[PDB]
């Protein structure tokens, strides 16, 4: 999935939009969710 | 927060620093006249 900080490889984009847990860049955050 | 869409401030207006709709960007009119006058360099968006 590219974001503009880079290439994300491993994590899944989803259109909902929560709180930063881990932050990446340019408003773009990963974080641990539901299997998991 | 977000201003209600009647404007009815005792007859103050703020137009020139709410946002305005119309650009892509939500930055009022101040906000784009900054953005324009400063310069950056490598906006690093994968150049
Ligand atoms: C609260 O905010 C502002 C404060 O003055 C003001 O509303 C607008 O102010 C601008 C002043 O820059 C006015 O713009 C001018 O209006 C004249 C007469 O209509 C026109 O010649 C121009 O408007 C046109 O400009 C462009 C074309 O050249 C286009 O963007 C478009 O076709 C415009 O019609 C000139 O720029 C503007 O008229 C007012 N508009 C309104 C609704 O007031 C006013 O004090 C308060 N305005 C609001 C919406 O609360
Ligand atoms: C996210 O938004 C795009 C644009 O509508 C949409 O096509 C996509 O399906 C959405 N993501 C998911 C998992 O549906």
């Amino acid at each position: 999935f590219q974001t503009r900080a880079g290439c994300l490889i491993g994590a899944e984009h989803v259109n909902n939009s929560y709180e930063c847990d881990i932050p990446i860049g340019a408003g773009i955050c990963a974080s641990y969710q539901t299997s998991q | 927060y977000k201003t209600p869409p009647i404007k009815d401030f005792g007859g103050f207006n703020f137009s020139q620093i709410l946002p305005d709709p119309s650009k892509p960007s939500k930055r009022s009119f101040i906000e784009d006249l900054l953005f324009n006058k400063v310069t950056l360099a490598d906006a690093g968006f994968i150049k």
